[PDB]
């Protein structure tokens, strides 16, 4: 599922026009996807947070 | 005090719309304001809420901190939220949650008095000893001298 | 201190984290940017050969592939917090509930009337 | 009178049936296990009369009824009287009946199980409940009294079950069930008011003296000094009116009926009394368990109402308990209606909606299902 | 979460278990390495209620739980239960995922095979541990202890290791696995107190003889005269609190459970004890080895916190010991804790950085690897 996440790239019997084209296809895919990957790991904090809140609390509340 | 405008904040719209639509109803004819007490049980009973005669007597003395028997469409709106709690909707307990690691900036998990006193800054809202206390206990349940998150949410459900 | 005193200034205390969590989203969207700009090297696609560009291809698939990587451990990461999350959430649950919810209901009213 | 299919519950003794909806915290009425007769012959005509009388119906006109009580000891003997004393109870009065809702009873865990059998039978078959659940009575008391460890007394009318309950798990092993309830006392205050010159045998007269301990009767923290002034002095008693206008003064009789709860030889029972019997229901139990019943003696069902027995059977504990450890008593005002109670706080727990035999379960195994299904 | 990948490190004995991270001077936590499980049959609905609770949960919740440790003598039998300890000591005191972080676990190397192999792969398959090291618990003790030589006593609950080692080498021909250890001692205590009118059987009295032998139990230097005055009065008894407020004294069989460690013939083992044990392992050395081991006898583990034990076993050995010589006693107060601090100690060494097992050396190998790289 990763080798299909990243994109087999046309890379070796292309022009410098669609050769150019699929590097920067798939650098604004990594680019994109570092932007997700943050998003992710913002979410990823306040999830660890909220789950050192739900074991306080489960203290508070054993 | 200052639950009444809070209520006014607090409360939702479309209640009020009703509120004013079932308030025009009081006038026995000829009132501008000469309201009683007597009939707070009836009007207690006529807004959509099931009360009892202990607390239509407990609210005559509970309301009424005038003592004119008058109420303020912020005294109604207060004494609708602080014992119905129709309060600014307390947005969530998650959204409060996300809210509650940026009150505990040392992602704490509770609301101490450190961080009860580091975020009422953040407001500019100075610490009176009182204040965060008022604040501690208000939220902190188990009087842990801090505000726990569940704490927090019990806290500041129904807050703005 | 009635109700106005605690309530209002918790009010305030939880607009102050209003602005706080904007501000953390914020944080979110600026630093997300300039993970998009670092993490993501840009491209020098102005004036070179073919055998450069062939290998920046091949670099900008295996970056995807190592982006989508990271991304995906991100994603289970933050997908097992959302498990421990449930089974912590459902303990506090259980337990309040234990707390109140045998507790919470409203009956015995007519006994005024009837 | 009701617009949702909420459980119905009812706890039916020897005494009289308390009978709600699940999601109140009373019942809506109750109905006396009670089925009356006339024992004259009738002379005029045109007086509508009943061929039989059931609950308030056969004690409103009980003066020329002979009153019967068709359960005895927890045990149903005559089901054709609880069928007529039900369906004047759902259909007449609360308004609710098992056609349309699920019913819940409540039971003691050593109730004879046949007769669990039978009442699944009548609900589902005579009544036909969708779905039904058989509750024990000290869980209900429990629920009710916000607990899930305890010692329960649930004092019924003709047998008291004390049951342990540790974590929400029962501790059989540390039962101990005794011939002794709220109807052993009525007799015992018969005979000694009796002595006084104020026989009861008849009908009306048995239903006075049960009136009587309910209105009259407690049992004191300390017997023996209550006791050395009572049967010295007419300032501790009390004149009962009597229906006639004639009235009944009682004196040390007012305490030494409740007072067989403590000593049970009072009736010819072998037995210590309820003190005793909770301790070993305590001290029988592993002793990492012990600590907490000790914490928990909880009282429920009748006779709780007496004035008095929060403090004899703490303090009666206290006493036969080993020292250092603390000994406390439940005794909320949810007294004599906990179990009912409780009945409605089961019904209508989340936790509970999957415990239901439902009309389907019951047809393909027959009324004793009740047997695997409930306990 | 911390600010290093540091490792990991869990000493877990047959009786309790200590985990901490390496680096730190103590474990974080300890849990007794116990998986308990209900023996009742519940009979309230929504108390939550687990299948087992491991540890610290095992022993709260005892009142109605049977108790069984995972660990036999130092061999994990039932790993599915150690893997639910780990899990609570990483996740819930720790607070830290094995997924980013090394792992050191323990054992003796007398341990016959399966326990370093499964404790090996329970971190690596169920943990994603990425990396793991067993080690001996005789180099743990010399380190936390301060030694390179001499003799590690480690008496706890499982087996007595008393393995010499000189210069950092072991001398394996000198290792003696004795069957002899704190749990024996346990059992021991449970009968004679049985004579004494109080009986031991179930496991919570087991728990509660456990607690009785560490807070009220000694060895003595000298016990055929401290026998002599504390088997004749009363005056030499300890009182301990039983959990339901009774109290037990206990006399003679204070030390005379510890006694057994000197007189294994009290729990039916043929075996000389532990001093002898001790000097047949100085003994089975190089004559140019065995002067130091006298000179440096190392307590670790469990029991060697008995007054009267180091000096106990000083004075055993030196009567075994030839003259001229002195023999002499090491007692750290790391003592029970010192496999762990070892563990905290070995895992950080730069000496010890090429010593771990990768979750890539583990995959290619299987878990026989554990045979390859740790010892």
């Amino acid at each position: 599922i990763l080798a299909e996440r990243r994109k087999v790239l046309a890379i070796d019997h292309l022009n410098e026009d669609q050769l150019r084209e699929k590097a920067k296809e798939l650098w604004q895919s990594i680019y994109n996807l570092e932007a997700e990957k943050f998003d992710l790991q913002e979410k990823f904090k306040q999830q660890k947070y909220e789950i050192n809140v739900l074991r306080n609390r489960i203290n508070d509340n054993q | 005090d200052d639950i009444y405008k809070a209520a006014v904040e607090q409360l939702t719209e479309e209640q009020k719309n009703e509120f004013k639509a079932a308030f025009d109803i009081f006038v026995l004819g000829a009132e501008d304001g000469c309201i009683s007490t007597k009939e707070l049980g009836k009007v207690m009973r006529m807004l959509g809420q099931n009360p009892t005669p202990e607390e239509l007597q407990e609210m005559i003395d509970e309301v009424d901190e005038d003592g004119s028997g008058t109420v303020d469409f912020d005294e109604f709106l207060v004494m609708m939220v602080r014992c119905m709690k129709d309060d600014s909707k307390g947005k969530s307990e998650e959204e409060l949650s996300d809210l509650f690691r940026m009150f505990d900036k040392n992602a704490d998990g509770y609301i101490d008095l450190d961080e009860l006193k580091i975020m009422l800054q953040a407001t500019g809202e100075t610490i009176t000893e009182d204040d965060i206390e008022e604040l501690m206990k208000d939220g902190d349940k188990n009087n842990d001298g801090r505000i726990d998150y569940d704490e927090f949410l019990e806290f500041m459900k129904g807050v703005e | 201190i009635s109700a106005s005193r605690k309530l209002q200034l918790k009010t305030l205390l939880l607009q102050i984290a209003k602005q706080e969590l904007e501000r953390e989203a914020e944080e979110r969207r600026g630093e997300k940017g300039r993970a998009l700009s670092t993490r993501c090297q840009p491209l020098e696609l102005a004036g070179l050969g073919f055998a450069e560009l062939q290998d920046l291809c091949r670099q900008l698939h295996a970056r995807v592939d190592k982006v989508d990587e990271e991304r995906y451990d991100i994603e289970a990461k933050v997908t097992k917090n959302i498990t421990e999350i449930a089974d912590l959430t459902q303990k506090i649950f259980d337990l309040r509930g234990k707390f109140k919810r045998p507790t919470l209901r409203r009956v015995r009213i007519s006994a005024d009337a009837m | 009178d009701e617009d949702e299919t909420t459980a119905l519950v009812c706890d039916n003794g020897s005494g009289l049936v308390k009978a709600g909806f699940a999601g109140d915290d009373a019942p809506r009425a109750v109905f006396p296990s009670i089925v009356g007769r006339p024992r004259h012959q009738g002379v005029m005509v045109g007086m509508g009369q009943k061929d039989s009388y059931v609950g308030d119906e056969a004690q409103s006109k009980r003066g020329i009824l002979t009153l019967k009580y068709p359960i005895e000891h927890g045990i149903i003997t005559n089901w054709d009287d609880m069928e007529k004393i039900w369906h004047h109870t759902f259909y007449n009065e609360l308004r609710v009946a098992p056609e349309e809702h699920p019913t819940l009873l409540t039971e003691a865990p050593l109730n004879p199980k046949a007769n669990r059998e039978k009442m699944t039978q009548i609900m589902f078959e005579t009544f036909n409940v969708p779905a039904m659940y058989v509750a024990i009575q000290a869980v209900l008391s429990l629920y009710a009294s916000g607990r899930t460890t305890g010692i329960v007394l649930d004092s019924g009318d003709g047998v008291t079950h004390n049951v342990p309950i540790y974590e929400g798990y029962a501790l059989p092993h540390a039962i101990m069930r005794l011939d002794l309830a709220g109807r052993d006392l009525t007799d015992y205050l018969m005979k000694i008011l009796t002595e006084r010159g104020y026989s009861f045998v008849t009908t009306a007269e048995r239903e006075i003296v049960r009136d009587i301990k309910e209105k009259l009767c407690y049992v004191a923290l300390d017997f023996e000094n209550e006791m050395a002034t009572a049967a010295s002095s007419s300032s501790l008693e009390k004149s009962y009116e009597l229906p006639d206008g004639q009235v009944i003064t009682i004196g040390n009789e007012r305490f030494r009926c409740p007072e067989t709860l403590f000593q049970p030889s009072f009736i010819g029972m072998e037995s210590a009394g309820i003190h005793e019997t909770t301790y070993n229901s305590i001290m029988k139990c592993d002793i990492d368990i012990r600590k907490d019943l000790y914490a928990n003696n909880v009282m429920s069902g009748g006779t709780t109402m007496y004035p008095g027995i929060a403090d004899r059977m703490q303090k009666e504990i206290t006493a036969l308990a080993p020292s250092t450890m603390k000994i406390k008593i439940i005794a909320p005002p949810e007294r004599k209606y906990s179990v009912w109670i409780g009945g409605s706080i089961l019904a209508s727990l989340s936790t509970f909606q999957q415990m239901w035999i439902t009309k389907q379960e019951y047809d393909e195994a027959g009324p004793s299902i009740v047997h695997r299904k409930c306990f």
